[PDB]
């Protein structure tokens, strides 16, 4: 998995490191879940979100 | 924007209206709950600086409805290598004199990273660019936001179907004059969907609108993201207008 290549399956954004090491990271507002890769939102407005539509 | 639709109220939740003395002058972008990114040459012609209003939440023009947040703009940052009339460099970082508040309709477009928006964002190939410009070539304003899906070519690309792209700039849209940003929509977002996420890639430029052989111009925002990031770590400076170095 590098960064270059499918975002290194990260959500957001990717460093590449030292060997065959990646780490996903997330926006100020989201965390990162324990599978290394997905973002969730922290707070209730996170960036680039659409409150109306992710209440549907 | 020519031959989008409106924007579903609260759709387009970042989009900025830039106003001076009351007037529409261009769009923005909101990054932050006090930081709009712009493009400078909307600020080409500004006599007094002070009066300068950045609008959050705006829908229709017609009315008030109360999700609308207004806002001095204290601080107007351009980068060093920007030449007022022409469209490198075009591009803004506006401080607000007080934050906006978040809210259903009032929301920040994520600045990416640069590598991500570059290995990644730039390979997307559809993005909405949206505003409250002229409908038509030589016509109207709109009164509610508009919206436009547009998709992004490579330089080369752009250069063969066309019939000066620098690399602080990138081609979107269509050659066949039915779909472009127009006069009006200038400042606003070209806005990319990842992963269920909306990204700032571009800022709607100028140069001839909806005209046949030719694609819309936008500022790369990619190149200037270490360049907004540290600014937006600076402490404000006394007078509206500031000319910060670029790189
Ligand atoms: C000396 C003249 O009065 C002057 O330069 N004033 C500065 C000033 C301010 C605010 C806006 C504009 N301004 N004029 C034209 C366009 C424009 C054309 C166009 C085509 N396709 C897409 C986006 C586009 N935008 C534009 O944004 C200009
Ligand atoms: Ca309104």
């Amino acid at each position: 998995l590098i960064c270059v290549n499918e975002n290194g399956g990260c959500e957001q954004y990717c460093s590449d490191h030292t060997g065959t090491k990646r780490s996903c990271r997330c926006h100020e507002g989201y965390s990162l879940l324990a599978d290394g890769v997905s973002c969730t939102p922290t707070v209730e407005y996170p960036c680039g979100k659409i409150p109306i539509l992710e209440k549907r | 924007i020519v031959g989008g639709k409106v924007c579903p109220k609260g759709e387009c939740p970042w989009q900025v209206l830039l106003l001076v003395n009351g007037a529409q002058l261009c769009g923005g972008t909101l990054i932050n709950t006090i930081w709009v990114v712009s493009a400078a040459h909307c600020f080409d012609k500004i006599k007094n600086w002070r009066n300068l209003i950045a609008v959050l939440g705006e829908h229709d023009l017609s009315e008030h409805d109360g999700d609308e947040q207004s806002r001095r703009v204290a601080q107007v940052i351009i980068p060093s290598t920007y030449v007022p009339g022409t469209t490198n460099h075009d591009i803004a970082l506006l401080r607000l004199h007080q934050p906006v508040v978040l809210t259903d309709h009032v929301v920040p477009l994520c600045l990416p990273e640069r590598t991500f928006s570059e290995r990644t964002l730039a390979f997307v190939r559809f993005s909405l660019v949206s505003g409250w410009g002229q409908l038509l070539d030589r016509g109207a304003t709109a009164l509610e936001l508009m919206v436009l899906n547009v998709p992004r070519l490579m330089t080369q690309d752009c250069l063969q179907q066309s019939r000066n792209i620098t690399e602080y700039m990138f081609c979107a849209g269509y050659s066949d004059g039915s779909k472009d940003s127009c006069k009006g929509d200038s400042g606003g977002p070209h806005a990319t969907h990842y992963r269920g996420t909306w990204y700032l890639t571009g800022i709607v430029s100028w140069g001839g609108c909806a005209t046949v052989g030719h694609f819309g111009v936008y500022t790369r925002v990619s190149q200037y993201i270490e360049w907004l990031q540290k600014l937006m770590r600076s402490e404000p400076r006394p007078g509206v207008l500031l000319r910060a170095p670029f790189p």
